[PDB]
RNA sequence: UGGGAGAGAGAUGAAAUGUGACGACCCUGACUGGACGAACAGAAGCGAAAGCUGUACACUUGUAUGUAUUUUUUGAACAAGGACGUAAGCUGGAGGAGCGAAGAUGAUUAGAUACCAUUGUAGUUCCAGCAGUAAACUAUGCCGACGAUGUGAUAUGAUAUUAAUUGUAUUAGAUGAUAGAAAUUUGAGUUUUUUGGCUCUGGGGAUAGUAUGAUCGCAAGAUUGAAAAUUAAAGAAAUUGACGGAAGA
């Protein structure tokens, strides 16, 4: 039978799409058939963020952060439990941001 | 970390030695600096195997950190044998060490855990060098043990000492 | 003022899953006031990149740079970089605690990760590393 | 100490101390200590302290607490006696603010240019810009097409042309330093699709000025 | 390759060979080469299909929307014939940074010539030609008439004017309705109350895409393509249990 409606990924009206490669394995996927997750995370810890002010040279001053994408295939996704196994009902559900 | 075995004094009139595979030990972890208070014994006949990952002689566990500690024992790689004769006339093989100049080494130690610190003393087998063998001698508080032989024959050790080094 | 008794640094903290290495140089980058790697403290080679070897390998580095007169520093922080992948190993903040607690003013924190426009092909196959 | 002594087959004393020295165009021209290592007498150190490179940043050089994003490297060239003089030959933006000014569902455009100073030197120029959000909301879609990013790149060219055309060095940092160029840019740019977030990224220096 | 400095760097679940005082690894100043266009980047666009992302010019080319422009039936699909066709693989010359079949070493194992790790050749890059196979899949040949509401997307015209609702061509999704063995479903609907036109393919499993003949190709090989002796099953969709060296509360 068939098990979702879009077959593995969510192109419509291609041929081809060149591939990218994953972080962990690093074996080669397909651009669309992909999970990308973005997170950004600040230079400094929380836990030392009093102890900079005792030390601080200057008046006031904004901690930067930094942004991260990563890509992964599917193998490796659901075994770091990125991805979890859904119901067949509760699959149709997307969340977007 | 690959230690040995080495004993140093001054030798006359031995040709070897040798032990019982069997050493009281103090251990210390590498994940953290913790000694651990009570004397441990190791044994070449403790066998403890896993299929697919490891292999090892003795197990540990830290109470500090909980990392692990796997000790294991081998045989010496330098190991000979001469034979001799009995009271009555016949011959026996027997096994032993060779002493080296000034030297001799007993096994090899390995861990991939932690630390040796100090082996106790280990009730050693002494080889005659004018072909005779004695049992189990055991080392007193000078660190120096003599015997006569009846024949107007001594043999003796002078301040024996025992180290390990790391290869 | 400026004088031989107290000046400003920077400082360059590698940190990857494997190794930290703590590297302190002056303002231009090219000599060495001191070096010293977490590596060279610890005893095995598992714990070569842990959160405990790095606060000795940071400790020590404050104890020397008192004696050749540094009282601010700068702070360059970067990861593995290039094909490797790039994000920043568990040394990264236990080093840069350390070296504030000891007394040591900081000056300036900045992230040079060198990221490529390009790629090259990664090590593994079509099918990838598979254990 | 992994390493076995075993198995495997002071000099910071004398060396001599140094001041820098910025170009007078910004309030604090003094940046830090260097080193240099003198062998024996009847040597000349000059030569070992020409081709180094220093970073400083911008807010130190204006005293001020507002913008610290961009920053200044300089090319030493001459000495004279226990100072180093320095010279502009680099400008980068800070990597925090570039990954910050992108993101999804909005169109990027940037440009460059190649462009000569009033000697003899020629420097690379590098523009920025993203899309702003209009008021008609109902759409997620803000992409503008791709026929109007051309016209966009050419008003690009022109203004880096015109701001930067021959004007000597005191005008080249400090018209930098203000941020000149894409305020201009933005009034500019906005006629055909608005835009924001307009800015400077790198400069780059070619040839050296002789 | 020029400066500084003087013990380990690199990999793994955990290690080993290999590697460094003829000075690595790290921070610096300059150079030469080969490959590739990150983030923006989408259930978004173009193409007969295979396919197509750095900038500026030159040459060249689609579909759709408007409209009192020329001609007058010139149409759809196709035995014979013709062109294009990812990836490997062949002959000739150029080039070779990273990756890497075959070959050789270190661990695991009863045994590993396999998974792990270190090396290492052809190849993958460019030009000129042969070759014609893929899960080349939307597993749905091409043309023509009629069809229920709601939210979107690309192009463009009218009304209208800063506030909207409307025309044509494609396209994504949800709810009903039909049809179906069922999963599913604007066609896979308008069917036992079966007909608008035209090409190609199948007839229980296995032997078998195997023999033999003919036509192609430098070769590897490609297209066409049986039988003797055998056997009561092979198979598709879906319910109830049992099991998992499967996941959550
Ligand atoms: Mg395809
Ligand atoms: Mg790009
Ligand atoms: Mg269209
Ligand atoms: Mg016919
Ligand atoms: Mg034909
Ligand atoms: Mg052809
Ligand atoms: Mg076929
Ligand atoms: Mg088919
Ligand atoms: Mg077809
Ligand atoms: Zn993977
Ligand atoms: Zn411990």
């Amino acid at each position: 039978p068939v098990k979702r409606k879009n077959h593995g990924k969510n192109r419509k009206n291609r041929g081809s799409c060149k591939p990218v490669q994953c972080d962990k394995c690093g074996r080669c996927v397909p651009k669309d058939k992909a999970i990308k997750r973005f997170k950004i995370v600040p230079l400094v810890e929380a836990g030392s963020m009093d102890d900079v002010k005792v030390a601080s040279i200057y008046d006031i001053f904004e901690v930067p952060r930094i942004s991260y994408k990563n890509q992964y295939c599917i193998s490796c996704a659901c075994h770091a439990r990125i991805v979890r196994v859904r119901s067949r009902q509760g699959r149709k559900i997307r969340y977007d941001g | 970390m690959k230690y040995e075995l080495i004993a140093k004094a001054d030798f006359d009139n031995i040709k070897g030695l040798s032990c019982d595979q069997t050493y009281p030990a103090i251990l210390s972890c590498t994940a953290c600096s913790f000694v651990h208070p009570k004397v441990v014994i190791l044994t070449s006949e403790s066998t403890i195997k896993e299929p697919n990952v490891y292999k090892c002689n003795w197990e540990m566990k830290c109470h500090s950190c909980k990392n692990d500690i796997k000790v294991s024992i081998y045989k010496s790689p330098s190991l000979s044998t001469v034979n001799i004769k009995d009271r009555y006339e016949d011959d026996v093989l027997v096994s032993y060490n060779p002493v080296n100049k000034n030297e001799c080494l007993l096994s090899i130690l390995e861990c991939s855990g932690g630390e040796i610190r100090e082996i106790k003393n280990v009730p050693l087998n002494i080889l005659t060098d004018d072909l005779r063998l004695f049992n189990e001698k055991v080392v007193d508080e000078k660190r120096s043990l003599a015997e006569v032989y009846g024949n107007n024959k001594t043999y003796s050790i002078i301040n024996y000492e025992l180290e390990i080094r790391r290869v | 003022i400026e004088t031989s008794n107290e000046y400003t640094a920077i400082c360059h903290i590698k940190a990857t899953k494997n190794n930290t290495i703590i590297h302190v140089t002056d303002i231009t980058g090219s000599e060495t006031i001191c070096r010293i790697s977490g590596g060279m403290r610890v005893k095995s080679k598992r714990d070569e990149g842990s959160p405990y070897a790095a606060m000795i390998a940071a400790q020590d580095v404050a104890a020397i740079i008192a004696k050749r007169g540094v009282k601010t520093v700068h702070f360059m922080l970067r990861g593995a970089g290039g094909v490797k992948p790039k994000a920043l190993g568990a040394g990264a903040q236990v080093a840069v605690r350390s070296i504030i607690r000891s007394g040591i003013k900081m000056g300036r924190i900045e992230d040079v990760t060198p990221e490529p426009t390009d790629k090259v092909r990664m090590k593994g196959g079509h099918r990838g590393r598979r254990v | 100490a992994i390493q076995p002594p075993g198995s495997y087959a002071d000099n910071f004393t004398k060396k001599e101390w140094y001041n820098l020295k910025a170009p007078s165009v910004f309030p604090n021209n003094v940046c830090g200590k260097t080193m240099a290592t003198r062998t024996s007498n009847k040597q000349d150190l000059s030569t070992l302290l020409i081709g180094r490179k220093f970073e400083v940043n911008q807010a130190d050089l204006t005293g001020n607490l507002e913008e610290h994003a961009r920053k200044f490297s300089f090319r030493v060239n001459e000495v004279r006696g226990k100072d180093c003089i320095g010279v502009f030959d680099g400008m980068h933006m800070t990597s925090d603010k570039i990954k910050g000014i992108v993101r999804k569902w909005h169109t990027l455009i940037e440009a460059e240019k190649d462009i000569v100073t009033k000697d003899g030197a020629i420097l690379r120029v590098f523009v920025n810009a993203v899309t702003k959000k209009t008021p008609a909301c109902t759409s997620k879609r803000v992409y503008c097409k791709s026929s109007d990013e051309k016209r966009i790149r050419k008003v690009m060219f022109d203004i880096i042309e015109e701001e930067l055309k021959d004007q000597d060095i005191s005008k080249i940092m400090k018209k930098l330093s203000q941020e000149v160029i894409g305020k201009n840019i933005e009034k500019a740019g906005s006629a055909i699709y608005p835009l924001q977030n307009c800015c400077v990224i790198k400069v780059k220096t070619v040839k050296k000025a002789r």
